[PDB]
């Protein structure tokens, strides 16, 4: 039981991972003028 | 708002034959007679919250007049169905001093042309009433002028920023019940959601 | 209302100053990488173009004084007319466009850091084993700590209804990505603890998640 | 198609440019509704434009339909 | 917050010492994570690495 | 300030509105549960009764 | 190198320290260039400086290129 835990836990890690770093991602690079933004203030 | 007076001078009037190209005059404040319409239900603590400009006079006498101003009225709030809620607030204006046999008013309609919607509330309308009211002392009737704002709160702030977070923590109290006893843990998440509804009471 | 200077010639010269407040629709929408365009109308209240002729000569910007919330793309202007059923006499007017975008090191490095440290120590929980007592501390400590940010993130925001700030739904996905962590970690937990007597786990996921296993652990 | 227009001052009757034969006018009361009268918008449209509730419409497709109310 | 000024032109001092606090203590929580990973381990399931 | 409205007999009507505050020991011993007196005074300031 | 300068009240003529061989006169509109006029800086500079977009320089390299305009 434990190791089937474990590793379905280790899964689930990943998944919310990718999801998590597509998200912030994505939501971060819709803005227009996100781009100019960070190049100007830093 | 900007009001918006209209009316007729006598002693005004002038031949434009004899004063080629003068089509109009302005007078400030005190040089001549305006009419005491101001707001019955004001709230400002100076009473009056228009600003004095100038009126405006052409060859006929017919004069013009727009003080605009920040004006705050008395409303009564319900708050009962919130955020779900429609508010109809009105704004009673009328002569201070003039009964309806001296200054007939008359109420023309509103204007939205210059409307800027704010964000926080949605404007169904804004009809106006002229009504009067009649006195012991004699027969004569006093009029006045209503205009009866009518909006809606907007609940997509309120939607999503305090109920999801609500049916999260409510949904994450549920789930106590699924943890096994064994694992030393469903008191501390219990308690843990509780006192996290307790911080959320604060922007609540 | 400061004084009026005349010169031989009759050629008058004033300069009212003032702190001008104006109506100006503001978007939020691109929030904190909005660009708003706020404008400024001036013209007579009671005079025509046959009476007044406005001319537009250019702004001033040789005593701007940044103020490190906002940069100033530019203040053009536009002279524009406007005729009414009276008469054929025009009314002028002149517009001032204030141009400025915002300037975002600020909400950069104190909103959005904060934010993903958060959501890094929520996903960290899967690591953890269950023999500790700690992973339900972890993520409910995390969601807790990320209700708090909340105040903060309140009192920096604007409230509008009008439409859905980029920040509201960067910060309504972390919610649901720490609160579905906890969601999990539960039902694995349910696993961890289990008496073998009471119960037989299911053979479909148990092959899958095996055969899973031994490909990625080689 | 020529169509009168209020881009330009003193008003003109300048000739549309093509995809556009419709020759329209829009009129509204602003605040000096009282001593100036109603706004005046004249133009030239792909085809006559939307009408919001305190906005009037008299669209045309012929050759300077929409001239000013004195003319 | 309350205490400190909202400028975008500059990053203030205590702000660079609050940001270095908060990765120090991150990435504390993160080692603690690790090394309980250790402690916690079955012998017949894994072996620890040589080098 | 507004204005003053005079009859041929010369009676004389005045309203003067405004947003009052005055002065008044408020009184919390019984928080929520409280009731309080506060009074408003009105007088000349340079004229007696018998003007 | 002699070049004018505004620092001294009234418009002076310095004789420029060495390292400077270059005259230069800096002129934009403040608040009051409707009555005054443009302002105007003088002075001596190792290579004439930065030209921000709301101000002109006219730069020289002999003496007396710079002087105020009603001279
Ligand atoms: C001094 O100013 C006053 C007021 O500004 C002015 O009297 C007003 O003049 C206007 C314009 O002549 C009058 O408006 C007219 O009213 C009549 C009757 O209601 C209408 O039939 C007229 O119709 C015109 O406008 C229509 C708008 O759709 C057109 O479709 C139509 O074809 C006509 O062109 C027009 O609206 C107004 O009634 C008077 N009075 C008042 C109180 O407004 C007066 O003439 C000015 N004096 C001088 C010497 O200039
Ligand atoms: C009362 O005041 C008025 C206004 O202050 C004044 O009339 C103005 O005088 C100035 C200066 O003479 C005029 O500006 C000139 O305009 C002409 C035509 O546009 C220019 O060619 C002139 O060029 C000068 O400035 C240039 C700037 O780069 C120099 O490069 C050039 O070499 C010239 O020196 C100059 O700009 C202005 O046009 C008038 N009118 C107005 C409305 O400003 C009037 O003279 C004063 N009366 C008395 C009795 O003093
Ligand atoms: C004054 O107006 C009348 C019409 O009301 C006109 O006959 C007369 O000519 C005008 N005055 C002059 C100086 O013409």
């Amino acid at each position: 039981w434990k190791f089937a835990a474990c590793v379905v836990d280790r899964l689930c890690l990943m998944a919310f991972s990718v999801f998590t770093i597509i998200c912030t991602i994505g939501i971060l690079m819709s803005a227009p003028n996100f781009v100019e933004a960070v190049s100007k203030d830093f | 708002i900007w009001l918006q007076m209209s009316w007729t001078d006598h002693y005004l009037q002038w031949n434009v034959s004899e004063y080629p190209g003068v089509k109009t005059v302005r007078f400030p404040d005190g040089q001549i007679w305006k009419p005491d319409i101001l707001l019955y239900n004001s709230a400002d603590e100076r009473f009056d919250a228009t600003f004095h400009t100038n009126v405006l006079v052409n060859s006929s006498g017919h004069c013009q007049y727009l003080p605009p101003g920040i004006f705050k009225s008395s409303c009564y709030i319900d708050v009962r169905w919130f955020p779900f809620d429609v508010q109809h607030c009105k704004l009673k204006f009328g002569s201070w001093s003039y009964g309806g046999w001296s200054l007939d008013l008359q109420m023309q309609e509103a204007d939205i042309s210059g409307y800027i919607p704010n964000g926080e509330w949605d404007l169904v309308g804004i009809p106006g009433k002229r009504s009067e009211r009649f006195y012991e002392c004699c027969k004569e009737p006093y009029p006045d002028v209503t205009f009866t704002v009518t909006m809606r709160r907007r609940t997509l702030y309120y939607g999503l920023n305090l109920l999801i977070p609500c049916v999260l923590i409510s949904a994450l109290a549920l789930l106590v019940f699924l943890l096994p006893a064994d694992s030393g843990e469903k008191i501390s998440l219990g308690i843990t959601v509780l006192l996290s509804l307790t911080v959320f009471m604060l922007l609540v | 209302h400061t004084n009026v200077l005349v010169n031989s010639s009759g050629h008058c010269q004033y300069l009212p100053p003032g702190i001008f407040k104006s109506s100006c629709y503001i978007d939020v929408r691109w929030f904190p990488f909005d660009v708003q365009h706020c404008k400024l109308k001036f013209g007579s209240w009671s005079y025509g173009g046959w009476s007044l002729d406005l001319q537009m000569q250019e702004a001033d910007i040789s005593g701007y004084i940044p103020n490190g919330e906002w940069d100033l793309v530019g203040i053009p202007g536009k002279r524009s007319e406007r005729f009414y059923e009276c008469c054929k006499e025009p009314y002028p007017d002149v517009t001032f466009t204030v141009t400025m975008r915002r300037r975002t090191l600020y909400y950069g490095l104190n909103l959005l850091i904060p934010c993903v440290l958060i959501s890094a120590l929520a996903l960290l929980v899967f690591l953890l084993p269950a023999d500790s007592g700690e992973k339900i501390s972890l993520g409910i400590t995390v969601l807790l700590s990320l209700t708090v940010f909340m105040l903060l993130v309140a009192e920096i925001m604007p409230a509008t209804s009008d439409s859905v700030p980029l920040i509201a739904q960067y910060f309504a996905s972390t919610m649901i990505i720490v609160g579905l962590s906890v969601v999990v970690t539960v039902i694995v937990l349910q696993y961890h603890h289990h008496d073998p007597d009471g119960g037989k786990m299911p053979k479909w996921t148990r092959v899958i998640l095996l055969n899973w296993c031994a490909w990625f652990l080689r | 198609i020529v169509c009168h227009t209020t881009a330009t001052s003193p008003i003109s009757a300048v000739t549309c440019p093509p995809g556009e034969n419709l020759c329209y006018r829009k009129m509204w009361c602003d605040v000096f509704c009282s001593s100036r009268g109603k706004v005046v918008e004249l133009g030239c449209a792909a085809t006559c434009p939307s009408k919001k509730p305190y906005e009037e419409v008299t669209c045309c497709s012929t050759d300077k339909c929409n001239p000013h109310p004195k003319q």
